[PDB]
RNA sequence: UGGAAGUCGGAAUCCGCUAAGGACUGUGUAACAACUCACCUGCCGAAUGUACUAGCCCUGAAAAUGGAUGGCGCUCAAGCGU
């Protein structure tokens, strides 16, 4: 049946009991032996994009492909020194790596 | 709808007999003798004026009339056969096994024999029996080129497009691998 | 060894199609409302579990098969990441995990109803919206599906270098005689045309010397620029001389017919010399039919002593 | 009628002009008549047509129509009950075949010498007879197809070996370089593209025009022409030879 | 004793568009560094312009001469303000040029013109110009074209 | 989801909160943005279900603004 | 299809009498179906009929014409 | 090999000799080859192509629109604050099936 | 001879004629004066 | 290559999955264990055997504790079973037992105690090579 | 833009000579060149083109023993409409 109280706000609250309510909760997340009474009336709604951006910036097609209008790389070197300061610690975490990996017929199942 | 006549025309030049007998048709001229049998279609034969060939149908539909340009076609190929000849020029490429192409003439079946060896290294023999009527020629003119002589343009074609697929590259990439015999030039003999 | 053994990358209709195809070919397909309703439960399930399966079989092969970048040597990572955006491959490689990871996600969700499913209806409904719902993500997929299949077939021509081995490696402007000396001195066909930036991609070939082996690379040409100016083409040539510990090879032409000046190949070569750190340089002056170094201006000389 | 050839539609931005371009050509010949003293036809058969350009530059106050033929005509009036000025549909007998109006209010002696002493080499069309026998020797193809001296020719592109298959030649490609039989212009006899009193066919005529070889002429010639003020059509030497209707 | 006549793209004040001659002129027996300095010097009144450059070249030396183009006269006649090439790009050609300066350039280029007129030159210009998008006596060129058909400007003969 | 409202086929289907079509539904808004006159956040406010949740596997909904 | 020298098991035309009195059952219902939807229907429906007209084919269309033409300037006057 | 190798080889050597030939028969022979698919595919494959190929003609003849006019609302006037806007406090949908106890 | 070139490379095949099997029964003139009619008429 | 030896002469198989056989190199095993052969058909019901010269997939039981935690290619030299060769002979020998290998057929151990099969010594040359005895 | 000349990209897309020709439809070059399309002219000779509508026909989804307009069989029907 058409009523009016399914058009109107069920449940509201202000911008500072919200926050107080807010801090109070978390205060009470902070002590792991206290727990609420009557929880199930308690309002606990209220507790309870680089990879987008760079596709929007530049496009697949924009970048490798017949169409691809790229033409400057992205580094992270801006002059010959500290690209070769860039490369020689590159080639000693390199190292690091594959030493750590190397101390770290197939097997039986 | 169907047409009450219809009708065609064959020019014949002076050198040409031309002889039909119940769709029989046979075309005699200074390089030989061709035959065909065209009895599969209804068609009125006619000498129309001298010497022109007029082919009618009566009472037919589109199809029908339709068939008499094919009719037509085929008996002016058997008489520009019979005058000039047809000849198919065809090379043979390769990239690194020489391909070697030899021409005999089996004499008890009275047709020329085409044996194909070293098609991209393969040891096998390829072997094309041509159709009776079809001379095979080594060009000396040119290089790597044989040369495909005849009265029957079918006859020719069809010799010059098994020689053809004879010679297929199976498994490999066709951009790379450019090896095979092909049709260079179609034309008449004269 | 090479990236030619990544398998074909098709774009999203074609894997919509693919995976639809297998779905409905290598599964039965007539179920009858008389049956029983775990026997169409069991017929849903098995449609909707098969269509998972196959599209985390192809996720996983396009994943498992292209090359990790921080697992590579720094020759390498640099140079996909000169030829690729490396963001761009990393997002598109991402995209395809996090696709495959919420199709199985969907699939675990449906099968779940599917068990309390109880009509024919309402299971080929269920059936329909999982299958539907794995296509919209699939869909969602157009670009980078794309995008991986032409890096693949890049890759799958990119040439072998060994980042580790006695490797010689030419470099300088252009028309400087680089691909002629490689012609020269290995069997690659790189080709030798009077234009400038003829060579656009690394090539390697190989020789032999005291019956050991040897790889030379011909590199794309520089020019005479700061770095943040050099496009793609030089990069490759530049992180060539930076991450290969190699026998540099620099190139010059004497005679000016290149379309650069001596001072521009010397200020180059001053600019490039901190990369040459560790390394074996030496300047290999061309083209001698053409002027040599005695018919050269004197201050020239010195300078080049 | 379910088998049919598929009508192709043109994505281009030029459109079939129509009757309106017809009647354009109405109105401006129809216009430059009361304007120029004198009206001659001139004749280009079987010619590329290519100058016309440089003639119409050439003559900056005359003015040139090379539109169709009966519209010309049928502009200019073909009976004397319709044309426009007095002894036009005398003009109007001219213009047959490949034909041209020519506006002017120059001298007709200074007409005639000009289109006299014009003359410019051109490429051979097909039905022209070849006045001397053109053969590619044997080896790598150059551009000119042995014209120049083989030193200072280019070789010829190696995207035109096709088109040189598709036209007959029997050419091929060795390391890049179109060449006629073997690199080093052995096991093969030169390919005569045409002798000498042969009609070329559009096959030669191509093959001459990707070689750069040109064995015609473009002769403009003039027939006849219209005087305003006498009223009558004065027939020069090329009228009497070439027919009328 | 044979003459050559080789036609360039270049920009004014510059050196480096002797880059790409030195394959070609190089064996023509020309030095690239003298050939670039000519074309400066040729063009050292076209500063930042893409300017056709004839080379004419006899007996072992070229000579340099500028053939005008009427994109770069429309430009020149822009005076836009000068500026480097290599740190801002993406430039618009959204100035003023005068009508007179219009017809000059088209009195200019009635060696190139295959047009009748004077008048059928400075409408080649205004087409040029608005295609290198500039505005005309404060209106677009286009409409200054229609305007010149419909007779209300009046272009003087010759 | 904060709680179910009217289920309009039976009351004992409201109190086992079932999710069907016409069911209305009560909804966190705070995440939209709807404010009281005054500055109160309107965090609930109904919404009614839109689809057929049982053979769709999703719940979708409109709200009665 | 290798359907000449291996075909497969072959469509029967040769009809159920449950399946035909099925059938009919649904095409009733549906025509009542149609019906209840025809009468429901809110799209609208023009009163007039366009008319088809007269082919450019006739040969007397011209005549025609102007037998329309006097009996309509007929009626006018007699109007 | 390394790089455009494929069309490196077919600058140096070039194609098939009658691959131009080929492609051209096969494009003129695609019309009989659309039709046959057309009157000759079964089932679930015959399905798809025939929706799919409604697809391309309602794209082609939208094209062709298109290029034809390359070269060429409420009721009441209001003003541009009242524009895309729109008693009896019905819900959207105000009634539907009902449920049996079985269900 | 034959001056042009055929697309297929058949050189033998004639000079074909249109298809056109109603051809013949109504002349030039009377189509004229029928299509005059018909604009009228329209 | 799946280890399957060509030229193989037909001969009777007697050791079948499940096998345990005497390792005889000095690679560190003690015995093998047959969990697979190479080069078995499909059959319903049938267990896969191998006989001398044939390579298997083994586990080791006994021996030198890191090689019981691999499945090892194997390549068994002798057999118990009696078989016939191709001069009419039926021959077997004392016990069973095989050396391990790689998949390519070289072997890890260095060295075989005791004698080794005429078809083994034939197919796998590096065995021919450690071999001692050829029976 | 390293190079981009109608044809890797973004935005505009005008005028002249016109019989007609797009700041270009594809092939092609590193870029050019070259070929081709749109459009026009010459030869020819009389009817065509586009889109719909109505009939019949093909497809428009099928499992699992060997089979069904009732069966043979029927093709200007022994099928379909009057
Ligand atoms: N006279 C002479 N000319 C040379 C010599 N070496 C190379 N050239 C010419 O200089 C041009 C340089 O071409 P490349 O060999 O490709 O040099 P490059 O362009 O810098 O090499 P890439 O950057 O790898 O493409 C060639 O076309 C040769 O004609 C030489 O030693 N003497
Ligand atoms: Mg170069």
């Amino acid at each position: 049946e058409p009523n009016r109280k399914w058009f109107t706000n069920t449940r509201v609250i202000s911008q500072d009991t919200l926050q107080s309510f807010r801090e109070a909760m978390a205060e009470k997340q902070k002590d792991p032996y206290t727990v609420l009474l009557k929880s199930n009336k308690l309002p606990m709604s209220l507790i309870r994009h680089q990879a987008k951006m760079t596709i929007e910036r530049e496009p697949f097609s924009e970048t490798f492909g017949p169409k691809a209008q790229r033409k400057r790389p992205k580094l992270s070197f801006n002059t010959v020194d500290e690209l070769a300061g860039y490369s020689e610690q590159s080639l000693d975490s390199y190292h690091a790596r594959l030493e750590e990996k190397k101390l770290l017929s197939v097997a039986t199942a | 709808m169907r047409y009450i006549h219809s009708e065609e025309t064959i020019p014949v030049p002076e050198n040409v007999k031309v002889s039909i007998k119940s769709r029989l048709v046979t075309v005699e001229g200074p390089r030989g003798k061709l035959q065909k049998d065209l009895s599969h279609i209804a068609v009125n034969f006619s000498v129309v004026k001298k010497g022109v060939i007029g082919l009618e149908i009566h009472h037919g539909s589109r199809k029908d009339v339709a068939a008499l340009r094919t009719v037509r076609t085929i008996i002016n190929n058997m008489i520009i056969g019979v005058t000039k000849g047809f000849k198919y020029k065809m090379r043979y490429v390769y990239a690194h096994f020489p391909i070697n192409v030899n021409v005999e003439k089996n004499a008890e079946t009275g047709c020329y024999e085409v044996e194909i060896r070293n098609f991209i290294g393969e040891k096998i023999v390829r072997k094309v029996v041509m159709a009776p009527g079809v001379e095979v020629e080594i060009s000396k003119a040119q290089k790597d080129e044989l040369i495909l002589s005849g009265n029957s343009l079918e006859a020719v074609s069809q010799s010059a497009a098994d020689i053809q697929q004879i010679c297929k590259v199976r498994n490999k990439d066709i951009r790379k691998f450019l090896d095979g015999i092909y049709v260079s030039e179609k034309g008449n003999i004269v | 060894t090479g990236w030619k053994d990544i398998p074909p990358v098709p774009t999203a209709q074609e894997f919509i199609d693919i995976v639809l195809s297998r779905t409905q070919r290598r599964l039965p397909t007539q179920i009858r409302p008389g049956f029983k309703i775990s026997r169409i439960r069991a017929f849903y399930t098995r449609k909707v579990k098969f269509t998972q399966e196959t599209c985390s079989e192809k996720f996983g092969a396009i994943i498992s098969s292209f090359p990790v970048l921080s697992d590579q040597h720094p020759f390498h990572r640099d140079l996909m990441n000169i030829l690729y955006d490396a963001d761009h491959f990393k997002v598109a490689l991402g995209q395809i995990s996090t696709a495959k990871n919420l199709i199985e996600t969907i699939s675990r969700d449906y099968v779940r109803l599917l068990k309390y499913a109880q009509s024919l209806y309402q299971c080929k409904q269920l059936k329909r919206a999982a299958l539907g719902r794995m296509a919209t993500l699939i869909k969602r997929l157009k670009d980078p599906l794309i995008y991986l299949d032409q890096v693949r077939q890049h890759l799958a021509r990119l040439p072998d270098i060994n980042p580790t081995t006695r490797t010689l490696l030419v470099a300088g402007f252009p028309n400087v005689g680089k691909s002629s000396f490689v012609r020269s001195v290995t069997r690659a066909d790189t080709p030798v045309e009077p234009y400038a930036f003829t060579t656009k991609s690394l090539f390697v070939g190989h020789l032999d010397y005291k019956y050991l082996r040897y790889q030379v690379i011909d590199t794309p040409g520089i020019l005479d620029h700061p770095l943040e100016e050099m496009n793609t083409i030089e990069m490759q040539s530049v992180t060539a001389l930076a991450h290969l510990r190699a026998a540099v090879l620099y190139f010059m032409d004497i005679s000016e017919q290149c379309g650069f000046s001596l001072k521009a190949q010397i200020n180059l070569f001053k600019s490039i010399k901190p990369l040459f750190a560790n390394k074996m340089v030496f300047i290999v002056l061309n083209k001698m039919d053409i002027k040599k170094f005695e018919e050269l201006d004197p201050e020239m000389q010195q300078e080049i002593n | 009628p379910k088998s049919k050839r598929a009508r192709v539609y043109h994505l281009t931005q030029v459109n079939k002009k129509g009757r309106e371009a017809k009647e354009r050509l109405f109105s401006n010949i129809r216009e430059t008549i009361p304007k120029y003293q004198h009206c001659f036809v001139f004749s280009v058969d079987n010619m590329r047509n290519n100058y016309l350009k440089d003639v119409r530059h050439e003559l900056n106050d005359c003015r040139i129509f090379f539109g169709k033929t009966k519209l010309m005509a049928r502009a200019l009036g073909t009976t004397p009950e319709e044309e426009q000025a007095d002894g036009l549909h005398r003009l109007t007998r001219y213009l047959t075949g490949t034909v041209g109006l020519l506006f002017t209010n120059r001298d007709p002696a200074d007409i005639e010498s000009y289109f006299s002493n014009l003359s410019q080499v051109d490429f051979a069309r097909a039905g022209t007879v070849a006045p001397r026998t053109v053969t590619v020797p044997p080896g790598i193809v150059y551009s000119t197809g042995g014209e120049v001296p083989p030193e200072h020719d280019v070789p010829v592109s190696h995207t035109l070996e096709p088109e040189l298959r598709r036209l007959g030649m029997p050419v091929r490609m060795i390391k890049g370089k179109v060449c006629l039989g073997d690199e080093k212009g052995e096991a093969s006899e030169g390919y005569t593209i045409c002798k000498e009193g042969e009609v070329l066919d559009s096959r030669q005529t191509r093959l001459l025009k990707l070689f750069s070889i040109c064995l015609s002429e473009f002769k403009v010639s003039l027939l006849g022409y219209w005087s305003s003020a006498s009223g009558e059509v004065t027939e020069l030497e090329a009228g009497k030879t070439r027919p009328k209707r | 004793n044979e003459i050559k006549i080789i036609h360039l793209r270049a920009t004014g004040g510059e050196v480096g568009a002797s880059s790409a001659l030195a394959p070609k002129i190089g064996p023509l027996g020309l030095s690239p560094k003298k050939v670039g300095e000519d074309i400066a010097k040729a063009t050292a009144d076209w500063k930042g312009l893409r300017v056709t450059v004839r080379l004419t070249i006899q007996n072992r030396q070229a000579q340099v001469s500028v053939v005008p183009t009427a994109s770069a006269l429309i430009i020149r006649a822009l005076k836009e303000p000068p500026r480097d090439r290599k740190k801002e790009k993406n430039i618009k050609h959204n100035k003023s040029v005068s009508l007179d300066e219009i017809i000059e350039i088209a009195r200019t280029m009635r060696f190139k013109s295959f047009s009748k007129d004077l008048k059928g030159g400075v409408k080649e210009i205004l087409g040029t110009a608005f295609s290198v998008g500039c505005q005309v006596d404060g209106k677009s060129p286009k409409a200054i074209s229609d305007a010149i058909e419909a007779g209300e400007i009046d272009i003087p003969d010759e | 989801i904060l709680s179910v409202k009217k289920n309009p086929s039976n009351p004992l289907y409201t109190q086992l909160g079932v999710l069907t079509k016409g069911t209305i539904i009560e909804v966190n808004v705070s995440d939209l943005g709807i404010v009281t006159a005054s500055g109160k956040i309107a965090w609930g406010r109904y919404a009614q279900i839109t689809n057929n949740p049982e053979n769709d596997g999703c719940v979708n909904a409109v709200l009665l603004v | 299809a290798g359907t000449i020298n291996k075909p497969k098991k072959p469509t029967s035309k040769r009809k159920t009498t449950r399946l035909r009195a099925k059938i009919s059952k649904r095409a009733a219902e549906k025509k009542r179906k149609e019906r209840k939807l025809a009468r429901k229907n809110p799209e609208w429906r023009s009163k007039l009929k366009k008319d088809p007209g007269i082919p450019n084919l006739f040969p007397y269309k011209e005549r025609l014409l102007q037998q329309i033409e006097e009996e309509r300037i007929r009626r006018k006057e007699e109007l | 090999p390394q790089n455009e190798y494929i069309e490196r080889h077919r600058k140096l050597h070039g194609r098939r000799l009658d691959a131009e030939e080929r492609a051209r028969k096969k494009a003129a022979r695609e019309g009989h080859k659309n039709s046959e698919n057309a009157q000759n595919l079964r089932g679930l494959r015959a399905k798809l192509y025939a929706k799919q190929r409604h697809a391309q003609k309602i794209q082609m003849r939208k094209a062709i629109k298109q290029h034809e006019e390359r070269n060429v609302e409420p009721s009441d006037p209001i003003p541009s604050y009242l524009l895309d806007r729109a008693a009896r406090f019905s819900v959207p949908i105000p009634k539907v099936r009902g449920i049996s106890e079985e269900e | 001879k034959n001056l042009g070139m055929r697309k297929n490379g058949q050189v033998w095949l004639p000079a074909k004629k249109a298809f056109r099997p109603t051809k013949g029964l109504t002349s030039w003139e009377l189509r004229v004066k029928k299509r005059q009619e018909q604009a009228a008429m329209k | 290559k799946r280890g399957a030896p060509g030229g193989k002469l037909k001969m009777t198989l007697g050791l079948p999955v499940g096998a345990i056989m005497n390792c005889a190199d000095n690679s560190g095993a003690r015995n093998l264990y047959i969990i697979a052969v190479k080069g078995a058909g499909a059959r319903l019901n049938r267990l896969p055997a191998g006989g001398v010269g044939d390579m298997v997939m083994a586990t080791v039981k006994k021996g030198k504790p890191e090689l019981r935690k691999k499945v090892h290619p194997a390549v068994i030299v002798r057999q118990a079973k009696p078989w016939k060769r191709f001069d009419g002979v039926f021959l077997y020998f004392e016990d069973n037992a095989g050396v391990i290998v790689n998949p390519k057929g070289e072997m890890k151990g260095s060295a075989i105690t005791g004698p080794v099969g005429k078809e083994a010594a034939e197919l796998w040359p590096r065995i021919a090579s450690n071999a001692g005895v050829v029976m």
